[PDB]
RNA sequence: UUGAGCCUUGAUGUGUAGGAUAGGUGGGAGGCUUUGAAGUGUGGACGCCAGUCUGCAUGGAGCCGACCUUGAAAUACCACC
C-alpha cells in the first residue's frame, strides 16, 4: 500500500542491512536503531538508506 | 488561483495620513524634504521611483519604526495598520510550524477551524501545514503575509512590495483582491500593469521634488 | 636590425639538434651582455586542474651564476645555523616590517616553521610576487642550515604558467657548451621525475633554448 | 562542452518531480518556469551539487565552474560588499578563512608550520592576490559606485543588492543557475540593463524568473515543471 | 554563397590610484636607432572615443630604459604559449 521498503545499512563499515518497511507520508525523516551486526559481532547503529 | 480578500473592522471615515515635514536622510543628502501628505480614506497611493531613492525608507518611517526629524505622522483615531515589509524574514524564525505560525494572529476566531480555512484557502493542503514555517519558499512566504492580514482585518494597509515572488496567478488574485478592497493602502510597486489597473493616486520620488498625483497612471505617463 | 635579420637567418620551421643549438646560440654575439640564455619546455598537462601542477626546485651541477640574497625568516636556532651559510637576514620580523617594509627585497626566502611571523609580514608585497618559499618546495623547511647551502648552490625554482609551460634559468653564455648540456639534462630529468600522475598524453612536446637578447631554436 | 543530468527529489508526502530526465548544454538558455511552491528553486539547487536528491539519479560535471545567484537576496547584511563578490569563488573563500586565522592566532603549532604554507601556495596558484582588485573592476562594471565598495551590505538598497549579487555570479563560469526573479530591480532601466548582460554572454545558463516579458528577450528554451 | 577543423603571418586585448586603452608567466635592467631617426605634415582600421596603428618622403639622427601611485610591471628587448 502506502508503506514502502527501506534498508538500514550498518555504520560499522561492513556491508550489512536489515530490510523493513516505513511509511513516508507521516514521517519523512530517517530511522536510527541500534541493531546487531553479525560481521563484526557487535551492536551498532543502523542508519536508514536506499 | 488562491482566493484572498481583505475586509475591514471599523472603516475610518475622514482621513488617515497627516505628514507635515519629514526631512529624513541617513548619511547623505536627505531623500525627501517636507512631503506634506493626506490620504482621505482611500487613494491607494502607489509610491514609485527608481530603486535607491528611498521609497522603502519612506514607508518604514511612515509607520513609526524609523524615527524621523519630522513632527509625528499622526495616524487616525482607530487605525489598524497592517504591514507587509519589502524584506520579510524576521517573522519566519523560531521554527514555528505552518499551522503554529498562522494561529497566533487572530482576535475572535477559533483556533482549530476558521484559521485552517483561511490558511488552507490560499492553497495549503492538509499535509502542508505540519512542517516548520521557516522552510517555506518564496510565494508561500508572501502568501502567509496575505493570510496574516486576512484574520487581522487591518483597517489600513501598507503592502510595501506585495508582487515579488507571486506566480502570475496570485498576482491576478492579489490585483483583484485589492481592487474591490474597501479602505486605504499605500503600496510601492515596480511593474506597470499592477499599478495601472489597480486604483492609484501617484506619488513619485525623484531628487529632490516628490511629484504628487496625476490620476490613473495611464495619464501620468501620458503627461510625458 | 638584428631582430629583423635573426628571423630570416634562423628558420623555426625546421627543428634543430642539441649540439647545433648551443653553437648557434653563442654564434650571435650581437648583444654584449651577460646573456643568461634559457629554455622554455612545453610541458603537457592540464593546468586548469589543481592536481596536474608542477612546482618544485632542483640543483644544477654548475649553479645559477648568481648568489641570491637568501634572507632566513626562521626565528631561533635556524638563525644561528643560517648565519654561517651566507644569509643577509636573521630569523625575526625585523627584516619584514621595518627592514622589509621600506626595503626593496631579498633574493630568496628561507622559512622556519617555528616562527609564524614572516608568513604575514610579506603579505601582498613579499608574497604577491611569489617570493615566499612553498612548504613543499623546501623554501620553508623544518631546518635552516641545510637549505641555506643548497639555496646558494643553485636551487633553481620552476612553476607552470596558466597554460602549463615551464622555463627557468639554466646558465649563462660564460658557461661552456658542455656544462650547459648537463645543466639542461639536470632540469629535464627532474622535471620528468616530478611529472604528475594524472597527466594524460605526451608530456614533453617542445624544447627550445633561447637567448636573453636574441632568438630561440627548437631542440627535438 | 559538457552537459548536466537527471535527478529526483521529495520533501515529504507526494514527491515533487518524480524521475526528471533532462540535459542542459550548448549555448541555449533554458528558461525554467513553474507555479509557486513546486520544484524550480530546489530543483536547480540540487543541480548545483550542494545538496543531493532522495532517489539520487545524480547529475555530475565536476570539472567546470558553477556560479549561482539565489533567492535569499538579504542573506548577508554583515559581509562588506567586496567580500560578497569575492566569496562567489568557493575555493578562494574557504581557503582564505582558514588562512586568515593568522593574526587571530597568538600561538602557532608545529603542524601549523607547513599548513600555512600549504594554504598560501594554493592562494597564489589560483591568484587570490588580485581577487579584491579583480572583483572591484567587475563590481564597478555592473554599476556599483566606488564609495560603497567597502561598506556593509546592510546599508545597500535591495535594488542595488541584485547588481552586487549578479557580479558575484559572474566570476568566469560557463554556466549559471540564475534564481534571479528580478524582484526589486524592476526599474525597466535596470531590467533592460540585465537583459543586455545576459543576452551578450555565451553560456549554458538557466533562468527562473516569473516575468513573462523578461523570459521573451533572453531565454530560448523553456523547461516548465507543472504536473509531475 | 555559406558553416566547421588545421597550418603561416600580422594585429589583438586600462578606469579605481598615472607620463600611458600595461594579458599571463621575471631572464634581465641595457637594449634601440642610420640594413635612417626625435618631432613635421600626410591616410586606412579599430576603438569602456584619449589614443594603438602603419603606406608616405621630407625632416635626417635622438629617443627609450631605470624611477613613479600600484595587488602586479612596463611594445626597452626577445623568445614558449
Ligand atoms: N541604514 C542605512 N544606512 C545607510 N544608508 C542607508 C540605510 N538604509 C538605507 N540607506 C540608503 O538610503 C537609501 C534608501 O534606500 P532603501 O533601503 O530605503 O530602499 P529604496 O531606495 O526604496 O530601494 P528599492 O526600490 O530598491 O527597494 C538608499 O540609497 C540606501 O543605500
Ligand atoms: N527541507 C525540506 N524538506 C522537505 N520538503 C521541503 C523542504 N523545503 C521545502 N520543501 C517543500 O518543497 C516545496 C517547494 O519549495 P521550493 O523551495 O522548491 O519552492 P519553489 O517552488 O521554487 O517556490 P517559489 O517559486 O515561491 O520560489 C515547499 O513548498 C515545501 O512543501
Ligand atoms: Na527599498
Ligand atoms: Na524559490
Amino acid at each position: 500500500g502506502i508503506r514502502e521498503k527501506i534498508k538500514l545499512v550498518s555504520s560499522a563499515g561492513t556491508g550489512h542491512f536489515y530490510t523493513t518497511t516505513k511509511n513516508k507520508r507521516t514521517k519523512p525523516e530517517k530511522l536510527e536503531l541500534k541493531k546487531f551486526d553479525p560481521v563484526v559481532r557487535q551492536h551498532v547503529i543502523y542508519k536508514e538508506a536506499k | 488561483n488562491p482566493f484572498i480578500r481583505f475586509e475591514q473592522d471599523k472603516k475610518l471615515f475622514r482621513n488617515a495620513l497627516e505628514v507635515e515635514g519629514l526631512t529624513k536622510g541617513f548619511d547623505n543628502g536627505p531623500l525627501f524634504k517636507n512631503l506634506n501628505l493626506l490620504l482621505e480614506v482611500g487613494e491607494k497611493l502607489a509610491v514609485l521611483g527608481t530603486n535607491g531613492v528611498g521609497k522603502s525608507t519612506l514607508l518604514k518611517t511612515l509607520v513609526g519604526d524609523l524615527q524621523p526629524d519630522s513632527g509625528t505622522v499622526k495616524w487616525s483615531e482607530n487605525a489598524r495598520i497592517g504591514y507587509y515589509a519589502q524584506d520579510h524574514e524576521y517573522e519566519f524564525e523560531n521554527d514555528l510550524t505552518v499551522f503554529e505560525w498562522m494561529s497566533q494572529w487572530k482576535q475572535e476566531g477559533d483556533d482549530e477551524q476558521a484559521v485552517r480555512s483561511i490558511l488552507g484557502r490560499l492553497l495549503f493542503s492538509q499535509d502542508d501545514i505540519k512542517k516548520p514555517a521557516k522552510v517555506l519558499s518564496g510565494g508561500e512566504k508572501g502568501r502567509m503575509l496575505f493570510g496574516k492580514l486576512m484574520m487581522q482585518k487591518p483597517n489600513i494597509l501598507i503592502m510595501d512590495q506585495p508582487t515579488n515572488h507571486l506566480d502570475m496567478e496570485s498576482i491576478e488574485s492579489l490585483n483583484m483582491a485589492l481592487e474591490l478592497y474597501q479602505g486605504t493602502l499605500i503600496f510601492v510597486s515596480h511593474d506597470r500593469e499592477f499599478v495601472s489597473s489597480l486604483a492609484t493616486r501617484i506619488l513619485e520620488i525623484t531628487p529632490e521634488r516628490v511629484i504628487d498625483f496625476s490620476g490613473n497612471y495611464e495619464d501620468y505617463l501620458r503627461s510625458k | 636590425k638584428r631582430m629583423r635579420v635573426i628571423r630570416e637567418k634562423v628558420d623555426a620551421t625546421k627543428q634543430y639538434d642539441i649540439n647545433e643549438a648551443i653553437a648557434l646560440l653563442k654564434e650571435l654575439a650581437t648583444a654584449k651582455f651577460v646573456e643568461s640564455v634559457d629554455v622554455a619546455v612545453n610541458l603537457g598537462i592540464d593546468a586548469r586542474k589543481s592536481d596536474q601542477n608542477v612546482r618544485g626546485a632542483t640543483v644544477l651541477p654548475h649553479g645559477t651564476g648568481r648568489s641570491v640574497r637568501v634572507a632566513v625568516f626562521t626565528q631561533g636556532a635556524n638563525a644561528e645555523a643560517a648565519k654561517a651559510a651566507g644569509a643577509e637576514l636573521v630569523g625575526m620580523e625585523d627584516l619584514a616590517d621595518q627592514i622589509k617594509k621600506g626595503e626593496m627585497n631579498f633574493d630568496v626566502v628561507i622559512a622556519s616553521p617555528d616562527a609564524m611571523r614572516v608568513v604575514g609580514q610579506l603579505g601582498q608585497v613579499l608574497g604577491p610576487r611569489g617570493l615566499m618559499p612553498n612548504p613543499k618546495v623546501g623554501t620553508v623547511t623544518p631546518n635552516v642550515a641545510e637549505a641555506v647551502k643548497n639555496a646558494k648552490a643553485g636551487q633553481v625554482r620552476y612553476r607552470n604558467d596558466k597554460n602549463g609551460i615551464i622555463h627557468t634559468t639554466i646558465g649563462k653564455v660564460d658557461f661552456d657548451a658542455d656544462k650547459l648540456k648537463e645543466n639542461l639534462e639536470a632540469l629535464l630529468v627532474a622535471l620528468k621525475k616530478a611529472k604528475p600522475t594524472q597527466a594524460k598524453g605526451v608530456y614533453i612536446k617542445k624544447v627550445s633554448i633561447s637567448t636573453t637578447m636574441g632568438a630561440g631554436v627548437a631542440v627535438d | 562542452m559538457l552537459v548536466s543530468s537527471n535527478v529526483t527529489m521529495q520533501f515529504g508526502s507526494k514527491p515533487l518531480f518524480e524521475n526528471i530526465s533532462v540535459k542542459f548544454g550548448g549555448g541555449n538558455r533554458y528558461g525554467l518556469i513553474g507555479a509557486n511552491g513546486s520544484g524550480k528553486s530546489t530543483f536547480m539547487k540540487i543541480l548545483g551539487g550542494d545538496l543531493e536528491p532522495t532517489l539520487g539519479n545524480v547529475s555530475l560535471d565536476p570539472n567546470e565552474r558553477i556560479g549561482k545567484l539565489r533567492q535569499d537576496q538579504f542573506a548577508f547584511e554583515e559581509f562588506t560588499v567586496l567580500d560578497t563578490v569575492i566569496m562567489g569563488h568557493k575555493e578562494l573563500w574557504e581557503v582564505k578563512q582558514e588562512r586568515d586565522r593568522i593574526y587571530a592566532l597568538p600561538e602557532m603549532s608545529e603542524e601549523d608550520g607547513y599548513k600555512v604554507a600549504d594554504l598560501e601556495v594554493k592562494y597564489g596558484e589560483m591568484d587570490g592576490y588580485s581577487a579584491e582588485a579583480r572583483a572591484g573592476e567587475l563590481l564597478l562594471g555592473v554599476g556599483i559606485p566606488v564609495e560603497q565598495h567597502y561598506g556593509p551590505m546592510s546599508e545597500v538598497a535591495p535594488g542595488w543588492k541584485l547588481r552586487v549579487l549578479l557580479a558575484q555570479a559572474l566570476f568566469a563560469d560557463p554556466d549559471i543557475l540564475l534564481l534571479d526573479q528580478p524582484t526589486n530591480n524592476l526599474d525597466i532601466d535596470t531590467i533592460r540593463w540585465l537583459e543586455q548582460v545576459l543576452n551578450e554572454r555565451d553560456s549554458t545558463m538557466i533562468i527562473i524568473s516569473h516575468d513573462r516579458h523578461f523570459l521573451n528577450m533572453v531565454c530560448t528554451h523553456m523547461a516548465d515543471l507543472d504536473y509531475g
